[PDB]
């Protein structure tokens, strides 16, 4: 058994569409145990002033219990059959599954389907988690990285919807009404926008037929079965800057436009933020590690924690790196960190991708590691790419690059651009954005 | 902030500000601020009349 072979001989995943425009995919294996669950295109990107922070708003109530059933009957059944109830809310997704024996796909599916339609919105429930929220606000405020990364995205997309954060406003969580949540759900949370994704031991006509059963409720007008196109975001090189010197440590985050989920050099992106990797000081591989940035992190103490990253979004995307220093070593790190991006679309060798490469697919094989991961990966790319890709197919597009590959894409999206910016902390020593625009050419 | 770009940039145009009077001034009117006097070799015999310093 090859590589190759395994590759070849993994099930392939059926796709079926309801009248209703809704979309059931699964991957079926052996497994006594399952996943399965509905990914919705909706997310902060879709909302707007008023109604931000409502799909989170939302993503609380969504488990709190439906019509049929009130809450206590809601959690009762589904903890006492030892499936367990997930989900997130992003900037252009949401999901909402769960884990459980293939022997209740069936029931499991009405239940889903019985979230995303019926849900109680329980007008005392409203202002109970209103309150739950605004403390998550305070839990994440204190998260230097996501305050960061929501920063990155405050300014990079200033004055568009990718500015906005997936949890909203402190104004609109005070203020959101119990009919901007039901508008918001109605609005949303529709057929030809869902995927029912599943994986484990399922059969993919048992489960498209108790999709069949619970998610009907069909459309008439052309505007109901319609997937809206969003406006684009336009990208801005800039900088925020929060400084706290109170702060011990210092999160640096810096990027380029991306190119957007349907465009293929992300395979190749993907490839070169392979090279640079990423690190923190618990790494036992220390000053061997392959990537240089990381070598030189350990050598000159640049960091306790560096990462890359290729963010990607239907139009757009956000590739970058972000790393956490002590006040007195950012200068450095930033030094090496944009030498690096430079050396990339300026000096990447066969050897450099050939690592990076196999790197990269022990990632994606990674990221298939247990049912909820593949149903993940399901829904998000039906949703994205409207089909699933084989790991065969990654492996064939990353076995195509090479170094003089990685230049020229890389020197497409980086050398000479105008990055976004986004410095939380104690951030004296970070030069100024004419200094750190000029690391962006030669190397 | 950094002393570059911002004050090598700042006073590189400072430098081309105050470098066209002084060309002007050499290129057109080498002599408006000497003392036509200074065109007659030293007289130690002879004081000028109006003797007067730069
Ligand atoms: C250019 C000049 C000059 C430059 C600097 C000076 O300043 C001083 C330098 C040393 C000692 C005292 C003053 C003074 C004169 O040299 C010079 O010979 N003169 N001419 C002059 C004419 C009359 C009286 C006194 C001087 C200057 O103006």
């Amino acid at each position: 058994a090859t590589y190759a072979q395994t590759l070849q001989n993994i099930p392939e995943t059926n796709v079926t569409t309801l009248d209703n425009g809704l979309r059931v995919a699964s991957e079926e294996s052996s497994q006594p145990t399952c996943t399965v669950g509905v990914w919705i295109g909706a997310g902060s990107r879709y909302e707007n002033e008023k109604n931000n922070g409502a799909g989170y708003f939302v993503e609380h109530l969504a488990f709190k219990g439906t019509k049929k059933r009130p809450c206590a009957a809601f959690e009762k059944e589904v903890e006492s059959m030892g499936a367990h109830f997930n989900g997130y809310t992003s900037r252009e997704q949401t999901a909402f599954y769960i884990k459980a024996l293939s022997k209740d796909m069936p029931k499991v599916v009405e239940l889903l389907a019985d979230v995303v339609q019926n849900c109680a919105l329980e007008e005392s429930q409203i202002e109970k988690e209103r309150g739950v929220i605004l403390q998550e606000l305070k839990e994440m405020d204190n998260d230097m990285t996501n305050v960061t990364f929501d920063y990155l995205h405050a300014t990079a997309f200033q004055g568009t919807a990718l500015a906005r954060t997936v949890e909203g406003t402190t104004e609109n969580i005070k203020h959101l009404t119990r009919a901007d949540l039901a508008s918001y759900i109605d609005t949303h949370f529709k057929a030809p926008r869902m995927v029912l994704a599943a994986a484990g031991g399922i059969s993919h006509k048992e489960l498209v037929d108790a999709a069949r059963q619970h998610f009907s409720g069909v459309s008439f007008t052309y505007k109901e079965d319609a997937v809206p196109i969003l406006p684009r975001c336009r990208f801005t090189g800039s900088e925020i800057r929060a400084r706290d010197d109170a702060l011990p440590v210092a999160h640096v985050a810096l990027a380029v436009e991306g190119p957007g989920w349907a465009d293929p050099d992300n395979v190749v992106l993907h490839v070169a933020n392979a090279i640079i990797g990423r690190y923190d000081r618990t790494f036992g591989g220390g000053k061997h590690l392959s990537s240089r940035l990381a070598a030189l992190a350990v050598e000159h103490k640049l960091c306790h924690s560096f990462q890359t990253f290729n963010t990607s979004y239907s139009d757009t995307g956000l590739f970058g790196f972000h790393f956490v220093a002590d006040p007195l070593s950012i200068d450095d790190m930033m030094f090496c960190a944009q030498g690096e991006w430079m050396r990339l679309c300026t000096s990447t060798t066969e050897s450099e991708v050939k690592r990076a490469k196999n790197h990269l697919r022990s990632a994606m094989v990674a990221q298939l590691d247990g049912t909820t991961p593949v149903c993940e990966t399901i829904g998000s790319h039906l949703l994205n790419y409207g089909r699933r890709i084989s790991l065969e197919e990654w492996d064939s597009r990353i076995s195509a690059v090479d170094a003089r590959m990685v230049r020229d894409v890389c020197s497409k999206y980086i050398y000479d651009k105008c990055p976004a910016l986004a410095a939380v902390g104690p951030i004296e020593q970070l030069l100024d954005y004419n200094r750190i625009r000029s690391g962006m050419y030669w190397i | 902030i950094p002393f570059h770009p911002y004050y090598s940039f700042k006073d590189i145009l400072g430098l081309t500000l105050m470098l066209t009077p002084f060309l002007t001034l050499a290129l057109f009117s080498p002599n408006l601020l000497g003392d036509p006097e200074n065109f007659t070799p030293a007289n130690p015999l002879v004081t000028p009349p109006h003797i007067k310093p730069e």
